[PDB]
């Protein structure tokens, strides 16, 4: 009774180094110089069409 | 946009321009080799006959039909697998 | 190797080595006790005094068996048949093939 | 010409090595200094 990895036929595995973890940060995606970004504030929007606020 | 009335002195032999493209194209070619595999398992012993041909022995068969040992996707099992090269690409190493 | 179809039908007698690449067949026949004479010499060409309907395969396809077709065969047909393929990668044959043999109702 | 109360600073290496070809090895051999090998556990 002799296995093998799933994936011997497509790829070499990358080991994931155990030094860094998979925890989720909060990223702030922030805009250059000349644009700016607009966040809709209206409570009641579907995200499609024109927001008041 | 076609000028007037002006002249200028050219020399295609100290122009810049085609040692840029020389050097542009050689290392975009070597751009386009770094994804790609390296033959490192395949500069191997190959047992070369000759291809399967009426044989002249005046003239000489351009294709050889080599087999060699080839490692296979496991480490510890091995293949035996075949393959037809031309002569300008193997030599003789030193009956067998 | 015997093959026997009823008279006035069609027949297709299989010979040699399976093609390996340009060939050029010669097809020849046997009657019981007599000398052997030719009736095919090129893939698709007969010389005169043996008539049509013996059709054979054309040497440019890649990897087939050199068969021999015979419609409306007869009596005089019944004999045995030889195979003399010359491929242009296999080398000369200085024997023929196997010997293919008919016989009629 | 070994004295037994110092030490000779350079040990005579001879190893497999891997050929340029990957089906046939060699026997071959070098020197080192005493600070860049160590003795893993007669032989
Ligand atoms: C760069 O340039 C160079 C040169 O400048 C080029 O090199 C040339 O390349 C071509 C193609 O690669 C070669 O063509 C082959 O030629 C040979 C020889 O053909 C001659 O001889 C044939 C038979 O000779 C008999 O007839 C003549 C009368 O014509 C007679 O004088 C002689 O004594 C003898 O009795 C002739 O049929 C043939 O004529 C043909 O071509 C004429 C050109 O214009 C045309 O006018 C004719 O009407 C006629 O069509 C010529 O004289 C051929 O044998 C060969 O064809 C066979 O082989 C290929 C590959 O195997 C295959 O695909 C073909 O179908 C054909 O095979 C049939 O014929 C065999 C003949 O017995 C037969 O045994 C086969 O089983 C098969 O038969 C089947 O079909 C036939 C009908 O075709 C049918 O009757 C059968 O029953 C069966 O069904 C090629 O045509 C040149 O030789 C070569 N060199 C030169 C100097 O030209 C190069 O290509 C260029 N490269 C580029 C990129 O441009
Ligand atoms: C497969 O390849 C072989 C080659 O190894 C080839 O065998 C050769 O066949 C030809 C005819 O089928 C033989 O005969 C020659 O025919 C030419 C045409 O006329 C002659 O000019 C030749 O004479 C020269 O060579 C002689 C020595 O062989 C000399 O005595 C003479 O003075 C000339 O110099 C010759 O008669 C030929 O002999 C063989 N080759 C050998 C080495 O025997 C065969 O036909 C190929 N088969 C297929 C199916 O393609
Ligand atoms: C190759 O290396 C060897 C070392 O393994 C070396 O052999 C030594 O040679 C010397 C003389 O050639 C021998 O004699 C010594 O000479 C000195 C100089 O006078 C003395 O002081 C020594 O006396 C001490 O050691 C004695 C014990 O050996 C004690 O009894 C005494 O009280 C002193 O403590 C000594 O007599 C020396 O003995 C040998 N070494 C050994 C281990 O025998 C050889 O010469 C070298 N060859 C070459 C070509 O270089
Ligand atoms: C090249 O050589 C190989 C052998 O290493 C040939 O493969 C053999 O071909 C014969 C003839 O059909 C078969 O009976 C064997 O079973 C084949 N063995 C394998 C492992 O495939 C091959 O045909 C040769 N190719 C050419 C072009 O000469
Ligand atoms: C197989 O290839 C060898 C070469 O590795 C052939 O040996 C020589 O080939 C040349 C030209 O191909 C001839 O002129 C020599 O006469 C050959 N040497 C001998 C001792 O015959 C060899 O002929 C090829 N064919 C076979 C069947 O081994
Ligand atoms: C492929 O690998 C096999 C196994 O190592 C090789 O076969 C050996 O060949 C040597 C030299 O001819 C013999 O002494 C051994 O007895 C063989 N062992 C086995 C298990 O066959 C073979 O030479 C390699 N190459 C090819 C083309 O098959
Ligand atoms: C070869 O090297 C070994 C060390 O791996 C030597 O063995 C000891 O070496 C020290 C200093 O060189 C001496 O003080 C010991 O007395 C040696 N041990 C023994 C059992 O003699 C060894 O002397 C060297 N030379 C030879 C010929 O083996
Ligand atoms: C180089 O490789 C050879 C071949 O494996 C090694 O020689 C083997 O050594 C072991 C252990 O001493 C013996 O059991 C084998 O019988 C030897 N085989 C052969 C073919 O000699 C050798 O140890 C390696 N290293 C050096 C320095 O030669």
């Amino acid at each position: 009774k002799e296995y093998r990895l799933i994936n011997c036929n497509t790829s070499a595995c990358t080991q994931a180094c155990p030094k860094v973890s998979f925890e989720p940060i909060p990223i702030h995606y922030c805009a250059p110089a000349g644009f700016a970004i607009l966040k809709c504030k209206d409570k009641k929007f579907n995200g499609t069409g024109p927001c008041p606020s | 946009i076609h000028l007037e009335n002006v002249t200028e002195e050219f020399n295609m032999w100290k122009n810049n321009m085609v040692e840029q493209m020389h050097t542009d194209i050689i290392s975009l070619w070597d751009q386009s080799l770094k994804p790609c595999v390296k033959l490192t398992p395949l500069c191997v012993t190959l047992q070369c006959t000759n291809v399967t041909n009426n044989i002249t022995d005046d003239m000489r068969g351009e294709l050889k039909n080599c087999s060699f040992n080839m490692t296979t996707e496991l480490r510890d099992k091995k293949q035996k697998v075949y393959s037809l090269f031309y002569r300008l690409d193997v030599v003789q190493i030193n009956s067998n | 190797t015997f093959v026997s179809v009823a008279p006035g039908q069609t027949a297709r007698i299989t010979c040699g080595e399976e093609s390996l690449g340009s060939r050029s067949v010669i097809w020849y026949q046997q009657r019981p006790g007599q000398a052997p004479s030719l009736i095919i010499y090129n893939n698709n060409d007969r010389p005169s005094g043996i008539p049509d309907r013996f059709s054979g395969s054309p040497g440019s396809t890649f990897g087939t068996t050199a068969t021999l077709t015979i419609t409306s065969v007869e009596a005089g047909d019944e004999a045995d048949y030889y195979c003399h393929i010359w491929d242009s990668r296999r080398p000369t044959n200085w024997v023929f093939g196997e010997g293919t043999t008919l016989i009629v109702l």
